[PDB]
């Protein structure tokens, strides 16, 4: 009933319709009952209803207590569920109309506590379980917290047994005053209000009882419904969320302990059903781990070992007292100490042969259950009693040892597990035993365990999907003696004739994993010739996978797509690899390739720092097989990460106390501002920012500029700028940067960028201690603001280290390139990496480059010392090393300056020239520096020359290390230790070498970050553990990151990670979600206003600088296109809209050929082939565009190649004058829902964008309404001026003086392009060849 | 009284670099050290990173260890505890043994947190080995300033594993008698573990009498430990004692 649902939507609720039919309760009931109920809650019907926006247009806007029905409640719950599944904002309707939200959520909770299998079936009951988990996990929302308020509050303890609550009030006496206060305030409540409050407080207890009973209603071996299992599973999922959230657990976990849900779980047959209850038992295991987590219930801080041990041994002592007083059989048990009974073994040896009613009496005296009356029978089994007692009193292992005992490799029981490491086809209907990383963590160990579970799950998703790659072409066969066999030919896959681990290199000091593990993979290429060229084109760093399979289908078994591929193909394990090159007959990795003889090729790869570390840990500690030997295949197109997580978990993680709660997301998140830093420097030098006093006045729109000098021609210096603490007065104190000698070439380099007041506020928040996030929209100068803030910090802080972290090569290369124009010496800048790194800057910042620059400047300084000696007229022919140069400095230059000082500073301008005794040292300089007109200025220039000589001597004192470190690596380590005050590197390099530099001498005093939206929660939590603490406190004094919460996040290998765990929520965006201040630049200079509106609507007051507003290049018309940004509909062509050659390989020849006609039209008009960028919604679409273009134009001498024909997200960090977008999708919108990727693909045009898209398909995307408003403002055809070559003098607004063509389709467009090219072929000719 | 005369004096005296003027400049900075630690600290940094001699940091340390700034003294001593090319920076003269004597002076009853003294004893034993004497003193202080519960038992077990000579079992005996009640099962089984200690003719009585006269009740275990503590060769009255 797709047509039925569509007609109903277009009639009653669908957008983009003039008149809509009104809402009817019959409409909602019929839709639900006939689509969801009849087809059993269809995923595709849910998707079509979501695309029709039932919740945003139909459900809630007409919902009310009078309209509250089971169908409507279930429909809104399923809409919120599909919103969570597809990652769309869900409760915007509830935020818009919060009026009936109380009745709605109250009826939802009533439905969750209502009779199971009664009115609401188990399907709707598990739906409500997951929806309630969502309503709890969205507790940062005001109105949902408003319903959870009294229901999960401390009055939730009203559902515990009287003895347990009394003992809680006794162990915490101040809880009794709050209980009395609650009982007193309840007096003023109405009977309906009192019953509602008690029902809210007992809702969780009743739901837990209902879930435990649903579990107990499942038989052991007789088959039962999967829906009840999944309902108990989603219940445990909500339990895990409310148990891992601190203010949500604080009281609910007390009722959870009173109920012992873990006990009934581990006693039920569901936890014994290996195949039925695998994921459910895994969830229960997470719940038991978190219930035995060492976190204080009262304050939320993790407890000490002394604390948790005292708790357990005090429970043991009270149990022994209770034994002596109430169990005669347990006199010895009362005499047994902690070390005697604290183990489950002896505890059970003492409590198991007890009686059933006796153990019930024990539980009653320990306040575990209802009291056992006289001569009664306890209906709870001795099994239940003893299990509860032994789980409550038995020793538990610390989370530290538990985490350290985990081997860091994925095993064969995990590689094929979808319940924790699912696939890429996961629809999202079921749950996965997955971490949750959104807002707040109980402890740093908690957040780290979540992030480590996520990284290892990503690696297991890489060892699950690529694991079935033993030749994946025709389902590899089993052969004689169960061995492997290749049944066909494979293009992107091949069986490896062997693989030999070639190098086990030692680790760096401190880290627990080797530095380099390489393996050589030998395969005999008895396949096609062009395929062999594709194979032998191997290069450095190319991402490869070694795949292991132990296939179980015997030789010749058919293939079935909808079945689990893992078990289908018998995958074992797949680990990544990075090919450094091919090995040839000289044993050398390919670095003019030598001619390959034979078809055998061995490639040398090396995956990671810890590439062969994790499997080593597994085989050493717990007997896992050696996975580097059972692989079967090499195929092309996380162990060091888990080791860094382990470093964090095993070190005290001594973090700044101003960043602990910040990274934990809890508390007041505004305590991270330079406004909330009590250590603020009042009088600071932002010098390299302010270019003028007018600029200092303009950067302070609401501040009163109080400048201590009135003379205007004497106030534009590196002026010191003090901020207040009447209350708006910024003090401008003029200065003079002291001279550095007589050569005007030594004049310090100054910025040319007139940074706006907002960017200056960001730079100031960075130059004032604390943490900051700077929001950089497309083209507002995030890199420039980073370089400026680092400049100011180096200006006001000479000894401080600047740690510049980045995500990619372009970011750090831009940092170094922009720093190349600052008054910074080449001895303070340092660069790390992952190995090979193309120097994309002007001057070499590398390790070897640094030692070479050290040698060059040391040559220079020693030569200056020698020439200074000659200028002094000393006897001696020997040359001086830096030690002798320091000696000679202190002996003569300092001595001569002391003579000059005792002469001239204890007084003639003639003496200024008479007593400067280095005239032969200044013989190669301007005409005599001391002019003698002014004593002060002459003294300034002479002192500047002597301090120049002093700087020579100080560079020599620095270069002492280069002579004391004979090796290049040693001297570079010495520079990174002492000479480096600028350490800039990638997040991957930080996570790789974190402990290495930490034990090698790393320091961190001020840190800056770029591309903060491209590094993960764990990849951005890593840099906090870059060094060791200093005297009980961390060395980190500030961290200023620049990012964009509206752009592309880091890519998850297998999208199941962001599907279930939402790991895509980066640290930057998570801070934004907390609500932390962000210093939002909004001043663009790369896109004119018309094209910029394609991405500036999404940001906070996103604008453009006068440069973008008035650039003569900015309003220049685009040649041959009267539209500057066009979205032209691509209708059916050859019957095809969105098409699919291979599974998930979406392509559309229609929009591809429209883009082809457009790009060839650019080639035929003269638009620069560099300024033609082709982007798509699919890499399959990019490949189709490339193949058709190279098949039609190819070497057409009138046509160049479009600069980029590749992936939208893989084009991030870049831009173009023209971006040609192929929105092939017309069946489903897909991942275009992500506003991040939306702004990414929309901000790829600086002056021109040409999109071939499905207009109605795009307008049906609710997230794409602010984008489609600017998209459909133009005609849906190609509106061009064909007779207009590359240069078009017309403005973007000025009327055309040429013939205008309105092309309605790709066939006519291509025919016209071919005809114009044909007239060009008859009249003209190119000659490049 | 003005730094100009002293600075110019030392500067014109550093015209050459023979042994002369060192006995002026070093004590000049030493006299400048009063009312300002900055001249002594920066001059000590410049000296220890300056002209070449073994006694430069020696005079800097003699001036800086008497001071109220011990970071600068032990910092000269750290630049000495590298020495960067020269193990025997002095040879039969010891300045690292001097650092260990300073460590004992800081382990004196000033910082009694039972953390810094043991850390300084470990640092002094790590610079150069201290065998059974300072090692016995460090284990004694670590077991005595510690508690009585399983923490003292772990201290005495690790210190037994590292123990060298006799009376280390006497230190563990002191720990045990002070730990007479560490738990309610065996009542400091360390009494038995140390009464059955090393086999022939060493103590045979120390931990036994410790458990016996913590104050007194009746040990009932020390007798079994001591007469089970290697009587004479196999066939003898040994069965009679072990039976009595």
């Amino acid at each position: 009933n797709a047509e039925f649902v569509t007609q109903l939507a277009c009639k009653y609720w669908a957008p983009h319709i003039k008149k809509k039919s009104p809402f009817d309760i019959k409409v909602i009931e019929d839709i639900y009952e006939k689509e969801i109920v009849k087809s059993r809650f269809a995923i595709r019907k849910i998707m079509l209803l979501e695309f029709s926006q039932y919740l945003e247009n139909y459900l809630w806007m007409n919902y009310s207590p009078e309209v509250s029905s089971k169908a409507y409640l279930m429909s809104i719950c399923c809409m919120v569920n599909e919103k969570f599944r597809e990652n769309v904002p869900a409760w915007e309707i509830f935020k818009k109309k919060p009026d009936h939200f109380p009745f709605f959520f109250k009826h939802i909770l009533k439905a969750a506590l209502a009779e199971t299998d009664g009115e609401f079936s188990l399907h709707e009951q598990t739906v409500l379980l997951l929806f309630l988990d969502h309503c709890f996990n969205s507790l940062e929302v005001d109105l949902i917290r408003s319903q959870v308020q009294q229901l999960i509050s401390l009055p939730m303890w009203m559902g515990l047994q009287l003895a347990r609550l009394e003992l809680e009030l006794k162990k915490t006496p101040k809880l009794r005053k709050f209980w009395n206060l609650i009982k007193k305030n309840d007096e003023k409540m109405d009977p309906e209000a009192r019953e509602q409050a008690y029902q809210e407080r007992r809702f969780l207890s009743q739901l837990i009882q209902k879930f435990i009973s649903v579990l107990k209603s499942v038989p052991l071996s007789e088959p039962v419904t999967m829906d009840k299992v999944h309902y108990c599973e989603r219940f445990i999922e909500l339990m895990i969320d409310l148990e891992a959230l601190l203010p949500t657990r604080r009281w609910f976990n007390t009722i959870l302990d009173d109920s012992h849900l873990l006990v009934h779980c581990y006693l039920s047959n569901l936890v014994r059903r290996e195949e039925d209850g695998h994921l459910f038992s895994q969830l229960l295991d997470m719940l038991k781990f978190y219930t035995g987590f060492e976190i204080n219930d009262q304050t939320g801080n993790a407890l000490t070992e002394n604390e948790m041990t005292t708790i357990h041994y005090d429970r043991i002592t009270s149990l022994q007292r209770a034994a002596f007083a109430h169990f005669p059989e347990l006199y010895d048990f009362a005499l047994s100490n902690v070390a005697e009974v604290d183990t489950r073994e002896s505890l059970v040896k003492f409590f198991g042969p007890l009686s059933s009613n006796t153990l019930h009496q024990v539980a009653s005296y320990l306040c575990l259950l209802p009291t056992l009356p006289k001569n009664e029978d306890t209906t709870f089994d001795k099994e239940f009693l003893l299990e509860l007692l032994v789980s409550r009193h038995e020793r538990r292992i610390s989370q530290i040892q538990q985490l350290n005992q985990m081997p860091l490799y994925p095993t064969e029981k995990i590689i094929w597990d979808e319940n924790i490491v699912p696939t890429e086809y996961y629809s999202g209907e079921g749950c996965l035993a997955l971490p949750k990383l959104n807002l707040q963590f109980l402890t740093l160990h908690d957040y780290l365990l979540r992030n480590f579970n996520l990284f290892r799950l990503e690696s297991t998703y890489e060892i699950r999907q690529d694991i079935e790659d033993s030749v994946s072409r025709m389902k590899p066969w089993q052969s004689e003696y169960g061995g492997v066999v290749f049944g066909g030919w494979a293009r992107m896959a091949q069986p490896i004739v062997a693989f030999t681990v070639v190098e086990v290199a030692k680790p760096n000091i401190g880290e627990n994993w080797p530095t380099r593990v390489r393996a050589d993979v030998t395969i005999n290429l008895n396949v096609r010739d062009h395929i062999k060229d594709e194979w032998e084109g191997l290069r450095k760093h190319d991402v490869c996978f070694l795949i292991t399979v132990r296939p179980t289908k015997p030789y010749g078994t058919k293939f079935d797509r909808r079945r689990p591929f893992i078990e289908q193909v018998g995958l074992v394990y797949v680990r990544g690899c990075e090919i450094q090159g091919m090995l040839d007959d000289k044993g050398r990795v390919i670095e003019p390739r030598p001619n390959l003889r034979g078809e055998s090729r061995t490639f040398r790869v090396f995956l990671d720092p810890n590439q062969y570390q994790q499997d080593m840990t597994n085989t050493i500690q717990n007997g896992a097989e050696d996975v580097y030997e059972t692989f079967n295949i090499i195929m092309r197109r996380f162990k060091a990460v888990l080791e860094t997580i382990r470093n964090l978990m095993n070190t005290d993680c001594v973090v700044p106390d101003w960043l602990h709660d910040i990274i934990l997301g809890y508390g007041d998140p505004s305590s991270a501002h330079y406004s909330k830093m009590p250590n603020q420097i009042a009088t600071l030098d932002f010098n390299d920012t302010f270019l003028s006093i007018e600029h200092l006045k303009a950067s302070f729109p609401g501040h009163n500029v109080k400048v201590t000098v009135e003379d205007p021609a004497l106030q534009i210096p590196p002026f010191r700028i003090t901020f207040p603490v009447e209350a708006k007065t910024l003090i401008v104190e003029p200065h003079v940067i002291p001279n550095r000698g007589p050569y005007p070439y030594n004049q310090p380099k100054r910025n040319t960028i007139q940074f706006t007041h907002t960017q200056i506020e960001a730079i100031r928040a960075g130059m004032q201690p604390g943490l900051t996030m700077v929001v950089g929209p497309p083209g507002t100068g995030k890199t420039d603001v980073a370089v400026q803030i680092i400049s100011n910090i180096y200006h006001n802080f000479p000894e401080q280290r600047t740690l510049i972290v980045t995500h990619s090569n372009q970011a750090l290369n831009q940092l170094f390139e922009k720093i190349m124009a600052l008054d910074i010496d080449e001895r303070h800048l340092l660069r790390l990496g992952h190995g090979e790194e193309e120097l994309e800057t002007e001057k070499d910042f590398s390790r070897y480059g640094r030692v070479n620059y050290v040698l060059a400047r040391r040559i220079e300084l020693l030569e200056e010392v020698k020439r200074l000696q000659k200028s002094l007229g000393v006897p001696g022919d020997a040359s001086y090393t830096c030690e002798t140069a320091g000696y000679f400095f202190l002996y003569q230059v300092m001595s001569r300056w002391e003579e000059y000082i005792s002469k001239v500073k204890n007084p003639d301008v003639t003496e200024v020239s008479t007593f400067f005794p280095f005239h032969e040292y200044f013989a190669n300089a301007p005409q005599p520096i001391f002019k003698g007109r002014s004593y002060e200025e002459d003294m300034e220039i002479a002192e500047g020359c002597f301090r120049h000589i002093k700087k020579i001597f100080t560079q020599l004192e620095e270069f002492r290390a280069s002579e004391l470190l004979r090796s290049g690596l040693d001297r570079s380590k010495y520079l990174l230790v002492k000479e480096a005050k600028i350490i800039a590197m990638t997040c991957t390099h930080a996570a790789l070498k974190r402990h290495d530099l930490v034990k090698l001498g790393f320091k961190y005093d001020n840190i800056l970050m770029e591309e903060a939206a491209q590094i993960l929660e764990i990849e951005t939590f890593i840099p906090l553990l870059l060094q060791n603490p200093q005297d009980g406190f961390s060395r980190l004094k500030r961290w200023i990151m620049i990012g964009d919460h509206h752009q592309l996040p880091p890519v998850i290998k297998n999208m199941a990670f962001q599907k279930y765990s939402n790991m895509e929520q980066s640290l930057f965006t998570r801070f934004v979600r907390v609500g932390v201040p962000t210093v939002d630049l909004d001043a663009q200079g790369r896109a004119r206003a018309s094209l910029c509106n394609l991405y500036n609507w999404r940001y906070k007051n996103l604008g453009n600088l006068p440069h973008v507003q008035l650039l003569p290049e900015f309003s220049t018309a685009n040649a041959g296109l009267l539209y500057d940004f066009q979205l032209i509909n691509v209708e059916d062509f050859q019957g095809v809209g969105e098409s699919e050659p291979n599974p998930y390989f979406y392509q559309n020849l229609g929009e591809a050929e429209y883009v082809v006609a457009l790009f060839m039209y650019m080639c035929l008009l003269g638009y620069p082939a560099d300024k033609i960028s082709i982007l798509t919604t699919y890499n399959g679409q990019k490949h189709l565009i490339r193949d058709i273009i190279n098949r039609r134009c190819g070497n057409n001498p009138l046509i160049g190649r479009p600069n980029k024909v590749t992936t939208v997200d893989r084009f991030q960090g870049q831009q173009n004058d023209y971006i040609l977008l192929s929105l092939v999708r017309t069946r489903a919108v897909g991942h275009l829902r992500d506003v991040r990727r939306l702004v990414v693909a929309m901000s790829r045009a600086r002056l021109g964008l040409y999109i071939f898209a499905r207009v109605s398909l795009f307008q049906n995307c609710f997230e794409l309404t602010p984008a489609f408003s600017q998209l459909t403002a133009r005609p849906l055809h190609l509106h061009i001026i064909p007779t207009e070559p590359f240069p078009t003098t017309r403005k973007n607004g000025e009327r055309p003086s040429h013939e205008v063509q309105i092309i309605k389709n790709m066939p006519q467009m291509a025919n016209f392009v071919y005809n114009m090219y044909m007239h060009l072929i008859q009249t003209t000719h190119h000659y490049h060849q | 009284g003005r730094v100009t005369h002293t600075r110019r004096t030392f500067d014109r005296a550093l015209r050459a670099l023979p042994i002369t003027q060192h006995s002026r400049i070093w004590p000049l900075y030493l006299r400048f050290l009063r009312s300002h630690p900055l001249p002594e600290t920066a001059v000590r940094g410049y000296r220890r990173f300056l002209k070449l001699s073994p006694e430069s940091a020696e005079e800097y340390i003699e001036y800086l260890k008497s001071s109220d700034r011990l970071d600068e003294a032990a910092q000269r001593l750290a630049t000495v505890v590298n020495d960067e090319r020269f193990v025997s920076k002095a040879g039969k003269s010891n300045y690292q043994l001097w650092h260990e004597l300073c460590d004992l002076i800081s382990q004196n009853p000033d910082k009694v947190q039972s953390l810094n003294v043991d850390a300084i004893i470990r640092g002094g034993l790590t610079r150069f080995t201290d065998q059974l004497g300072k090692l016995w003193c460090s284990l004694a202080d670590y077991y005595i300033r510690s508690g009585h519960f399983e923490k003292a038992r772990d201290v005495y077990e690790e210190a037994i594993r590292t123990v060298m000579t006799v009376r280390d079992f006497t230190q563990v005996f002191d720990s045990y008698a002070q730990f007479e009640e560490s738990m309610i099962a065996a009542k400091m089984e360390t009494a038995s573990e140390l009464g059955r200690e090393e086999e022939d003719d060493v103590d045979l009585e120390l931990r036994l009498a410790r458990f016996e006269q913590l104050i007194s009740r009746r040990p009932l275990l020390l007798n079994s430990v001591l007469l089970r503590q290697n009587p004479h060769h196999v066939h003898e009255w040994h069965k009679r004692v072990a039976l009595h």
